[PDB]
C-alpha cells in the first residue's frame, strides 16, 4: 500500500541542471517528513536531505556538499516530493532514492516529529552527469556451439554492446525463461559506452524446438531489441 | 558532524556461522542508530533500529546491540540468501551518517568453472567489430585469471571482464571475459583462445576455436 | 560544569515545550564552537548561545544564571577567555528574530544594575524582572518566556 515512486532521472550535462520527483501514496502524505538518499555507483548510501511537513514549518535541511546548489520542496495536493538539483557535477552521479522518516510522539510538547531512519524506500532513480550523449545498443547473438555445450547442457546468450547511460534491462522470451540465467553487470569501457552480455544455459535437446529470444530495453535511448539465437549445428 | 566507522569493509563467512559487523561512532550517538540490508539491484531495507529493536517482518537471527560509541549488528546462522552489503547509520541528527558499509561474502566449496567460448556474430562483423567471449559458469573462489591468445600471441589492453554478485542460493560465481579486435586483424589470424586457471583446475583449462569453422 | 552541560541544561525546558526540535541543542553547540558569544560587561560575564537555520519553532529566550564562572570563549578575538555568570539562550526562528534580540540583550546588559539583581535574585523574581522588561518591548513582546526557562546552574 506504501509505495513511492520516482522518476525524472537520467542524462544531463555538467553544470546543468535537473529536478526529480516522488509520487507518494498509500499514507497521509501532508504529515509525513520526507528526505533524499543518494548513492554513487559502487559506494554507500548517503544522505541528501529532508523536508519537514507543513505543520511543522515545511522547512528543508540538506548536507553539506550539495547545500546551495540543491532545493528540496513538496507539492501535498500532488503528494510529491521534488528535488531540484542546479550546477551538476560528475560527483553528483548516482541512483537518487526518497524515503519517509519514521513518525515519533512527543508526550511533553504534544507535537509529532519525524526521526531519520528510513523503513520505505522508493525503487530509486538514476541521474547521470556526463557530457556524453545518449546511444542505444547493439544486440549480438552468442549463438550455442559445441564450443558452448557440456553434459546435455549448451550455453547461449546476447551481447549488449555500446549503449549510454545505464541502465539497460535483459530478459529471455519475454521473462519465461529465467532459471541458469546470468546478466552480467555494466563495463564501462574507455570509450565511454557500456557493455554487457546476458547468457543462459538450457538443455541441449531442446535446441532446434524451442526458441530462444533476448529481450533488451534501453529506456534512456527508447531501444526495445528482440534478438533471436540460432543455434550452430555443426 | 557525527562519523561512523563501520567494520570490517568486506566479510566472508562459512553457512551457519555467526557474523558480526561493528559500527563506532565519533560520538556518543546515545542509541540513535539503524541497521539496513542491501541486496543487489535492490533498495536499502531497514533491519534494526534503535541500536536494537527489530524492524517489522525482519527474521529473528539478526540483532543489533551495543551503546555510547560501539555497536554491532549479529546474523546468526548465516544462509546463503544473505549475501548482499549491510549499513550503519546515526539518525538523531544533520549529517544522519551512514557508515561506509560491509560486503558480505558467503564462503563455500571449491567448484570449478565451466569453460565456454564464442567466436564473433556475422552481424558484428559487418559493422567492422569482433568481439570474441569467454563465459566461465558458476565457479568459487572469485579469484580466475583468464587469458586471451590469438594464434599464441597474448592480448593486451583490449580485453574487458565483468563478474556477476554471488548467487544467493549456490554462492558461486559467474565470470565473462570479451576480446574486442577489428575486422580486420581478427580475420588475420586463425586461432582464438581463452586460457583459464582457477583453483578447481588442477591445470590451467584452454578453450580454442579456428575462425571459419563454426 | 562544562559550556556543552550548561547549553543541555538551557535547552531542555524549550525541547519540552515544543519551542525548538528535539535535538536543538546539537545545533546551539556546533554553532557556538563556530562563532561564539562571550561578551564582557562591566564586571559580568555574558554569553548568548542561539542557532541558524529551521530548528525553532516557536521564538523563545531561557536564562541561566551560574553560582560560579564558567569560561566561553569570546564574541570578539582576544586570548583569555570570557568568564560567563549569566546565559541568554535564545531560539530565534529566523535571522532576523535573532538581531531584534540582540538589540533587547546589549541594553540589558548594560544596564547595570539590571544584571546585578539577575546575580542575585530568586528564580522566580529573576523571571518577574525580566518578563516585565520583555511585555515593555513591543518588538520582542510575543517571544515566549516562562517561569520554566529561568534556572541557576
Amino acid at each position: 500500500e506504501v509505495q513511492l515512486v520516482e522518476s525524472g532521472g537520467g542524462l544531463v550535462k555538467p553544470g546543468g541542471s535537473l529536478r526529480l520527483s516522488c509520487a507518494a501514496s498509500g499514507f497521509t502524505f501532508s504529515n509525513a517528513w520526507m528526505s533524499w538518499v543518494r548513492q554513487a555507483p559502487g559506494k554507500g548510501l548517503e544522505w541528501v536531505g529532508r523536508i519537514k511537513s507543513k505543520t511543522d514549518g515545511g522547512t528543508t535541511d540538506c548536507a553539506a556538499p550539495v547545500k546551495g546548489r540543491f532545493t528540496i520542496s513538496r507539492d501535498d495536493s500532488k503528494n510529491t516530493l521534488y528535488l531540484q538539483m542546479n550546477s551538476l557535477k560528475t560527483e553528483d552521479t548516482a541512483v537518487y532514492y526518497c524515503t519517509r522518516s519514521a513518525e515519533f510522539y512527543d508526550f511533553w510538547s504534544g507535537y509529532y516529529t519525524g526521526l531519520e531512519y528510513f523503513q520505505h524506500w522508493g525503487q530509486g532513480t538514476l541521474v547521470t552527469v556526463s557530457s556524453a550523449s545518449t546511444k542505444g545498443p547493439s544486440v549480438f547473438p552468442l549463438a550455442p556451439s559445441s564450443k558452448s555445450t557440456s553434459g546435455g547442457t549448451a550455453a547461449l546468450g546476447c551481447l549488449v554492446k555500446d549503449y549510454f547511460p545505464e541502465p539497460v534491462t535483459v530478459s529471455w522470451n519475454s521473462g519465461a525463461l529465467t532459471s541458469g540465467v546470468h546478466t552480467f553487470p555494466a563495463v564501462l569501457q574507455s570509450s565511454g559506452l557500456y557493455s554487457l552480455s546476458s547468457v543462459v544455459t538450457v538443455p541441449s535437446s531442446s535446441l532446434g524446438t524451442q526458441t530462444y529470444i533476448c529481450n533488451v530495453n534501453h529506456k534512456p535511448s527508447n531501444t526495445k531489441v528482440d534478438k533471436r539465437v540460432e543455434p550452430k549445428s555443426c | 558532524d557525527i562519523q561512523m566507522t563501520q567494520s570490517p569493509a568486506s566479510l566472508s563467512a562459512s553457512v551457519g556461522e555467526t557474523v558480526t559487523i561493528t559500527c563506532r561512532a565519533s560520538g556518543n550517538i546515545h542509541n540513535y542508530l539503524a541497521w539496513y540490508q542491501q541486496k543487489q539491484g535492490k533498495s536499502p531495507q531497514l533491519l534494526v533500529y534503535n541500536a536494537k529493536t527489530l524492524a517489522d517482518g525482519v527474521p529473528s537471527r539478526f540483532s543489533g546491540s551495543g551503546s555510547g560509541t560501539q555497536y554491532s549488528l549479529k546474523i546468526n546462522s548465516l544462509q546463503p540468501e544473505d549475501v548482499g552489503s549491510y549499513y550503519c547509520q546515526y539518525f538523531w541528527s544533520i549529517p544522519y551518517t551512514f557508515g561506509g558499509g560491509t560486503k558480505l561474502e558467503i564462503k563455500r566449496t571449491v567448484a570449478a568453472p565451466s569453460v565456454f567460448i564464442f567466436p564473433p556474430s556475422d552481424e558484428q562483423l559487418k559493422s567492422g567489430t569482433a568481439s570474441v567471449v569467454c563465459l566461465l559458469n558458476n565457479f568459487y573462489p572469485r579469484e580466475a585469471k583468464v587469458q586471451w591468445k590469438v594464434d599464441n600471441a597474448l592480448q593486451s589492453g583490449n580485453s574487458q571482464e565483468s563478474v556477476t554478485e554471488q548467487d544467493s542460493k549456490d554462492s558461486t560465481y559467474s565470470l565473462s571475459s570479451t576480446l574486442t579486435l577489428s575486422k580486420a586483424d581478427y580475420e588475420k589470424h586463425k586461432v582464438y583462445a581463452c586460457e583459464v586457471t582457477h583453483q578447481g583446475l588442477s591445470s590451467p583449462v584452454t578453450k580454442s576455436f579456428n575462425r571459419g569453422e563454426c | 560544569v562544562t559550556q556543552e552541560d550548561i547549553i543541555r541544561a538551557l535547552a531542555s525546558p524549550l525541547i519540552k515545550d515544543g519551542m525548538v526540535d528535539e535535538d536543538f541543542a546539537e545545533y546551539v553547540i556546533a554553532r557556538e564552537d563556530r562563532s561564539p558569544t562571550g561578551l564582557q560587561a562591566k564586571g559580568v560575564g555574558v554569553a548568548i548561545p542561539h542557532t541558524l537555520g529551521d530548528y525553532v519553532r516557536d521564538n523563545a529566550i531561557s536564562v541561566g544564571i551560574l553560582d560560579k564562572p564558567v569560561n566561553f570563549e569570546g564574541w570578539y578575538q582576544s586570548p583569555d577567555p570570557v568568564p560567563v555568570r549569566v546565559v541568554f539562550m535564545l531560539a530565534g526562528r529566523t535571522w532576523d528574530d535573532i538581531v531584534i534580540v540582540l538589540k533587547w540583550l546589549k541594553d540589558v546588559i548594560l544596564d547595570e544594575e539590571f544584571m546585578k539583581r539577575l546575580l542575585t535574585m530568586s528564580d522566580e523574581e529573576i523571571y518577574r524582572q525580566i518578563y516585565t522588561r520583555i511585555s515593555k518591548a513591543p518588538q520582542l513582546s510575543g517571544i515566549n518566556f516562562k517561569r520554566e526557562y529561568v534556572r541557576h546552574l
